């Protein structure tokens, strides 16, 4: 059983590298963020351009949707996050307090908190309603490459160039677990599985790993792609077959069978590093996006 | 640029 993702749309319009694409939780929209300082909204099913959202004064490294698909948060080199009203395009809040580039961000499922990670080596937890920073976690000893809440919001996972993945108690901010590798390769991405029991972690040694983080046991490894330089998003795909999806520095999207670890498909067509991939919440649809020689987003569809 | 799009 292998998927058959086929190219449906190429979305042009960003004028610098794309940095992150994410589907809205309600499946209607794709948001893209870019080094060109802009967010763009596109229809997930017909690829139609909807609007541009602007206001950051330097480039954007990540964007994320609220659980009701009504808000976005973005992380920028301008040391801020911004909360946006998707319908109006207006910046509702500017989140100030990081002292270097903000690299990654996410809402919790309740969507009353935002978590951010920064080049300043901290993880910050923010109140969505007020914009106040509630906690600053001294999370890592090098830039924080990813932050993610688990299914009920009670845990945060963070990853860093320092080689570590850490699990944090959201309520108290205390570190519950540190995952370590003896070779300490930079960890360039992490996220919880949809059910919250596992974490998927990328390291800059061309390797993805599935961890049972409570036992501290690596259950699966995925290889064959190229990832030595960039913080590339990876994903669980669960709408059809159970896959792992990642970008690659050889300009391809890689798809693996989660359980067997075999590569089941490679998607060709981008002309630069595929920095970001996203999986649609209900349809077998992948969004992918690439760096400066390409600057496009592609939408792909599979029958499984 | 943006930090994620730089090596």
């Amino acid at each position: 059983v292998k998927p058959n993702y086929a190219l449906k749309f190429t979305l042009a319009g960003h004028t610098k590298a794309v940095s992150s694409v994410k589907f809205s939780p309600n499946g209607e929209w794709l948001a893209s963020s870019s080094a060109d300082k802009l967010i763009k909204i596109w229809g997930a099913y017909d690829g139609k351009f909807e609007k541009t959202i602007s206001g950051h004064k330097l480039g954007i490294s990540d964007v994320a949707w609220s659980s009701d698909s009504n808000l976005l948060v973005s992380a920028s080199d301008d040391k801020t996050l911004k909360i946006w009203d998707v319908s109006s395009g207006k910046c509702l809040k500017t989140l100030k307090g990081h002292s270097n580039y903000v690299f990654c961000c996410n809402f919790n499922p309740q969507s009353n908190l935002i978590v951010s990670g920064s080049f300043d080596e901290s993880v910050r937890i923010w109140d969505v309603k007020t914009g106040k920073c509630l906690k600053t976690l001294p999370a890592h000893s090098d830039p924080v490459s990813a932050v993610h809440f688990n299914r009920d919001g009670s845990l945060i996972v963070s990853s860093s160039y320092d080689g570590l993945c850490r699990i944090w108690d959201t309520a108290s901010g205390q570190c519950l677990k540190t995952l370590i590798d003896d070779d300490n390769p930079p960890v360039s991405f992490v996220k919880f599985s949809p059910n919250g029991k596992y974490i998927l972690a990328a390291t800059l040694d061309n390797t993805l790993k599935l961890w049972d983080y409570s036992k501290g046991k690596c259950l699966k490894t995925y290889t064959g792609h190229k990832n030595e330089k960039y913080c590339i998003f990876a994903n669980f795909s669960v709408t059809g077959g159970k896959w792992i999806v990642s970008g690659s520095e050889d300009n391809l999207v890689y798809i693996w069978n989660l359980q067997t670890k075999e590569i089941v498909q490679k998607l060709q067509g981008h002309t630069d590093v595929v920095i970001s991939t996203a999986c649609h919440p209900t349809e077998n649809i992948i969004a992918s996006a690439a760096l400066e020689n390409d600057k496009t987003i592609k939408l792909w569809k599979s029958d499984c | 640029g943006s930090a994620r799009a730089r090596p």
